[PDB]
RNA sequence: UUGACAUUGUGAAGAGACAUAGAGGGUGUAGAAUAAGUGGGAGCUUCGGCGCCAGUGAAAUACCACUACCUUUAUAGUUUC
RNA sequence: GAAGACAUUGUCAGGUGGGGAGUUUGGCUGGGGCGGCACAUCUGUUAAACGAUAACGCAGAUGUCCUAAGGGGGGCUCAUG
RNA sequence: GGGCGUGUGGCGUAGUCGGUAGCGCGCUCCCUUAGCAUGGGAGAGGUCUCCGGUUCGAUUCCGGACUCGUCCGCCA
């Protein structure tokens, strides 16, 4: 899904143009998400690639290829 | 004010070049499209945040509009528009003034 | 085309129990709203004749009114004041001449059933006095039309094949395109069964 | 908060709607009948019954060639609860 | 045990939403406000016999109306006594 | 701007294409009662908002204008 901006009640201080909440968009991949979560789970190694293995409503599901 | 329905008037058709019999109607605007550049455009600019982007116009002070007659030539249905007045009231139907009667 | 000489070939020779005239109506529809400018119109081109029992009523009284009366079935005068209340029934067709142009006192009290007024769909003022006679006494609809539709007239007569409906049909079903609108739908002749009284049913 | 789509797989009935075939019906007026149309004219017809020229009624009345409108109903197709 | 392809969750779409955000809320003017418009204009006067000329000076008017109340021609003469 | 409706006597209204149209209050005038009130009747009262068309014939059906009322819509 989206990225819900991360301000409390909705309110952001500003101009209508940045008054926007729910539909802004990441502007990074899931996958990229990922990768990040991965490399950081087993920062002795390093991310190659990954790939789409599924998905359901709630999450996407990803392999990570890392090398030693 | 009362306007016929028919005028013989100039017609600048490249066959007429004379006056002509005209069919006199009144104009209509006509349906406003959208993929007119300026309709896209606006579109464009009203969509996402930030509400309305171009201005509404409120102060309204005329209480007429001018009337404009399409005159549509009966040879060669070349049109010709010319505009009158303003007038409260507009009539094409010809219902001639009739001088030396009872009220 | 509708049919080149498709399942109406010979199914009117085959079938006769009844020698007599045979006519046939052709009715279809195509629906309208309630307006009365383009309905029942389009006086078509025909050569079949008819043979019909109607009455032309020609009004003028010179030398030539017998001229009238063998191009033509009747001849009357203006002595309108009590000719006529209840008499004219039976018609398909009816014609005048020059001095029919101010007849409005015998116009309004008996003009009014059938409604043949001259009226814009009632021309009978003619000048032209021998091509209309022949070919045109052939049932043609040129009256005026219901709320919804008004589409029937005999293209054949029993005793008449198909030889002249090869031509006189594409002539003919060209029907409302010169005047009316696209609301109807392209050449909205269909399914038509061909019985006057004693034919069969054949379906497109 | 409401809807749609996705998450989302497996079965039953019932009720509609649209098409598809059939079915009968209809106010004043009066001619010859509770008259809702349509072009043609007298006959196909067990009857001389119904209509023709006959009257009158806004309209001619056997006959439908199309059903102008229905749901009161029957079957299988699509679709919506 | 319950519940079940409905909830839930995701994305769009319509409603509601001073709970919250951002902003705005004319001018002239014998201070400002209330009033008025002297804010775009027209006639007469103030205006000092070319032109120009102020005041919330004076007396008034405009946001319309007319297929004739426009154009051409002919005939005729009005208020009043 | 679009869509959906309304317009009837001095007033409030109902209405089948066979209606200048039925009602209820206002006015009069009779009747009933010994009489007054209450009651019951009859008579005047609507060019059906206006203009055209359709229909054999429209308050009624259709088209246009005026007024009012809902909902939706909104870059000169
Ligand atoms: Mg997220
Ligand atoms: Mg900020
Ligand atoms: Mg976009
Ligand atoms: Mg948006
Ligand atoms: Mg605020
Ligand atoms: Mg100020
Ligand atoms: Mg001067
Ligand atoms: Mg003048
Ligand atoms: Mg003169
Ligand atoms: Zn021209």
């Amino acid at each position: 899904g989206n990225r819900k901006r991360p301000v409390p009640k909705g309110a952001t201080y500003g101009k209508p143009t940045n008054q926007g909440v729910n539909e802004l968009k990441y502007q990074r991949s899931l996958r990229a998400t990922a990768e990040e979560r991965v490399g950081r789970r087993a920062a002795n190694l390093r991310v190659l690639n990954s790939y789409w293995v599924n998905q359901d409503s709630t999450y996407k599901y990803f392999e990570v290829i890392l090398v030693d | 004010v009362n306007v016929p329905k028919t005028r013989k008037t100039y017609c600048k058709g490249k066959t007429c070049r004379k006056h002509t019999q005209h069919k006199v109607t009144q104009y209509k605007a006509g349906k406003a499209s959208l993929f007119a550049q300026g309709k896209r455009r606006y579109d464009r600019k009203q969509s996402g945040f930030g509400g309305q982007t171009k201005p509404v116009f409120h102060k309204k002070a005329k209480t007429t509009k001018k009337v404009v007659l399409r005159l549509e030539c009966v040879k060669c249905k070349t049109r010709a528009q010319l505009t009158l007045k303003r007038c409260k009231h507009f009539e094409l139907g010809g219902e001639k003034k009739q001088k030396g009667q009872a009220l | 085309v509708k049919e080149l000489l498709k399942y109406s070939n010979e199914t009117k020779k085959r079938n006769f129990l009844e020698t007599v005239e045979l006519q046939v109506g052709l009715k279809n529809y195509d629906p309208q709203r309630d307006k009365r400018f383009s309905g029942s119109l389009k006086l078509p081109n025909c050569p079949r004749p008819n043979m019909s029992i109607c009455i032309f009523g020609d009004a003028f009284d010179v030398d030539r009114a017998k001229s009238c009366g063998v191009d033509a079935m009747s001849v009357d005068d203006l002595k309108k004041l009590n000719k006529n209340k209840k008499l004219i029934k039976k018609l398909s067709k009816k014609y005048n001449a020059f001095i029919a142009s101010e007849v409005l006192i015998k116009q309004v009290p008996r003009l009014l059933g059938p409604q043949l007024s001259k009226a814009g769909k009632f021309p009978t003022p003619v000048s032209h006095n021998d091509d209309l006679y022949g070919k045109v006494t052939d049932v043609r609809s040129t009256i005026k039309f219901q709320l919804k539709k008004v589409l029937c007239l005999a293209v054949a007569v029993g005793n008449v094949e198909m030889e002249e409906d090869v031509l006189v049909n594409q002539i003919l079903m060209s029907v409302n395109f010169f005047v009316s609108l696209l609301k109807k739908n392209w050449q909205n002749v269909g399914s038509l069964v061909v019985k006057s009284s004693m034919g069969p049913a054949f379906r497109l």
